[PDB]
C-alpha cells in the first residue's frame, strides 16, 4: 500500500494569501493525485484530479500541481469560504488512500471571549444532578483556558468541555465547559465561577454567581 | 444536479450485519463505477468498495473484504453496502462516491456507530441567566446515545447567533450543548425555546428557556 503524508497537518493564513497544502507518496505515483476538500460541516468535493485538472463546478482559485512523489494544492488568493481541511489522495495502485489532511485556519484580527454561565436548571436539580455551563463565544485566536472554581477552589473533574470549528462568516471559534456535579455537592459550595485566559485580556475574564442569590 | 444520499447508518452491535444505500441522481448512474469510503472519528479516509459501472466487478481493501460487500440496482439507480461481522473500529462516517476522475461525488454521509452501548434518549436542559444589549441563552443536550442529535431555535425560525456545539462521548453517553444570542428586548419578552431532535430514540423535544 502507497502511503500519502501531508507533513503539514493545519496551517494559518490571511485573507487574499496565496496557500500552499503540500503531499507526498511513499512512491512515485505517476500523477495520480487527486485532492478533496471537506468542510467543518462535513461535506466532501472534489477539487482537483489527475494532479492538475480542476473538477466541474469548483472555483479557479483551486489549482494542482506535481510529479513524481510530490504534489501541492494551491489557493490563488485565500477567502473566507476556504475553512476546511484539504486531503490529498493517490489513484496510482489499489487500495486508494488518503493523505492524513491539512486544516486550514483563516487568521483574523484578535477577539475577546464573549463569557456566559448558567446555573442548574431546577428541573435537573429535582431530577438529581447539577450541571453548570460556561460558553466563550467569538474569540481568536483559538488559544484558550478555562478554569472552574467553587467557593475559590479550582475543580476538574466532572468537566466537558467541547470547541466549536472556525466559524464559517466571522472567523471566531467559540467554547462550551460544562462542570457537572451531584446535586449534594453543588449544595454544599455557594460561589461558582467560570474564569477564562485570553490574550485579549491581561487579567482572566471572570463570570460568577452565588447560590445565595 | 449530480446527487446521491446515503442512508442506513445507525448503531449496530459488535458481530452485526447492516445493509447502506444510496439513492443517485442526475447523472447516468450505469454509465459509472461507483464507490464506498468511510472517514473515522478522528478524521481519517478509508477507501472501502469499489463496484463497476455494470457490477460485474467488485474491489476491496483487505480490511474489509470478505466482511462487506457492494452492489448495485441500475434500473432503481441504486449502490448498497451490506456489512457483516462488524467491529468497533468499522465506526465511521460512511460516504458514496461516483468514480470519475477521483471521487468525483460524494453524498452527505451516513453515521454507522458499532458499540455495546445502549440507545438513550437525552435530557434536555433549559440554560437562563445583569443585562446588556444582547443576552444568551442556551439548551444542555445531556446523557444521549448514540449520535447524532439535531438542535434548532424556535422551530428554526432562530439561526442568527447560534452556536452548536460537537458532542463529547464519556463513559458511553454523549453530550452537548447549544447556545443563542439575541437581543435583550427580545427575551424575555419573546419566548425562545430549543427544539431537540435524536432519530435512535424517536424522540423530538421542545424546551422553553424560562426566566
Amino acid at each position: 500500500d502507497i502511503q500519502m503524508t501531508q507533513t503539514t497537518s493545519s496551517l494559518s493564513a490571511s485573507l487574499g494569501d496565496r496557500v500552499t497544502i503540500s503531499c507526498r507518496a511513499s512512491q512515485d505515483i505517476s500523477n495520480y493525485l487527486n485532492w478533496y476538500q471537506q468542510k467543518p460541516d462535513g461535506t466532501v468535493k472534489l477539487l482537483i484530479y489527475y494532479t492538475s485538472r480542476l473538477h466541474s463546478g469548483v472555483t479557479s482559485r483551486f489549482s494542482g500541481s506535481g510529479s513524481g512523489t510530490d504534489y501541492s494544492l494551491t489557493i490563488s488568493n485565500l477567502e473566507q469560504e476556504d475553512i476546511a481541511t484539504y486531503f490529498c489522495q493517490q489513484g496510482n495502485t489499489l487500495p486508494w488512500t488518503f493523505g492524513g489532511g491539512t486544516k486550514v485556519e483563516i487568521k483574523r484580527a484578535d477577539a475577546a471571549p464573549t463569557v456566559s454561565i448558567f446555573p442548574p436548571s431546577s428541573e435537573q436539580l429535582t431530577s438529581g444532578g447539577a450541571s453548570v455551563v460556561c460558553f466563550l463565544n467569538n474569540f481568536y485566536p483559538k488559544d484558550i483556558n478555562v478554569k472552574w472554581k467553587i467557593d475559590g477552589s479550582e475543580r476538574q473533574n466532572g468537566v466537558l468541555n467541547s470547541w466549536t470549528d472556525q466559524d464559517s462568516k466571522d472567523s471566531t471559534y467559540s467554547m462550551s465547559s460544562t462542570l457537572t456535579l451531584t446535586k449534594d455537592e453543588y449544595e454544599r459550595h455557594n460561589s461558582y465561577t467560570c474564569e477564562a485566559t485570553h490574550k485579549t485580556s491581561t487579567s482572566p475574564i471572570v463570570k460568577s454567581f452565588n447560590r445565595n442569590e | 444536479e449530480v446527487m446521491l444520499v446515503e442512508s442506513g447508518g445507525v448503531l449496530v452491535k459488535p458481530g452485526g450485519s447492516l445493509k447502506l444505500s444510496c439513492a443517485a441522481s442526475g447523472f447516468t448512474f450505469s454509465r459509472y463505477a461507483m464507490s464506498w469510503v468511510r472517514q473515522t472519528p478522528e478524521k481519517r479516509l478509508e477507501w472501502v468498495a469499489t463496484i463497476s459501472s455494470g457490477g460485474s466487478y467488485s474491489y476491496y481493501p483487505d480490511s474489509v473484504k470478505g466482511r462487506f460487500t457492494i452492489s448495485r440496482d441500475n434500473v432503481k439507480n441504486t449502490l448498497y453496502l451490506q456489512m457483516s461481522s462488524l467491529r468497533s473500529e468499522d465506526t465511521a462516517m460512511y460516504y458514496c462516491a461516483r468514480d470519475s476522475g477521483g471521487f468525483a461525488y460524494w453524498g452527505q454521509g451516513t453515521l454507522v456507530t458499532v458499540s455495546a452501548a445502549k440507545t438513550t434518549p437525552p435530557s434536555v436542559y433549559p440554560l437562563a441567566p445583569t443585562t446588556g444589549s444582547s443576552v444568551t441563552l442556551g439548551c444542555l443536550v445531556k446523557g444521549y446515545f448514540p449520535e447524532p442529535v439535531t438542535v434548532t431555535w424556535n422551530s428554526g425560525s432562530l439561526s442568527s447567533g447560534v452556536h452548536t456545539f460537537p458532542a463529547v462521548l464519556q463513559s458511553d453517553l454523549y453530550t452537548l450543548s447549544s447556545s443563542v444570542t439575541v437581543p435583550s428586548s427580545t427575551w424575555p419578552s419573546q419566548s425562545v425555546t430549543c427544539n431537540v431532535a435524536h432519530p435512535a430514540s424517536s424522540t423530538k423535544v421542545d424546551k422553553k428557556i424560562e426566566p
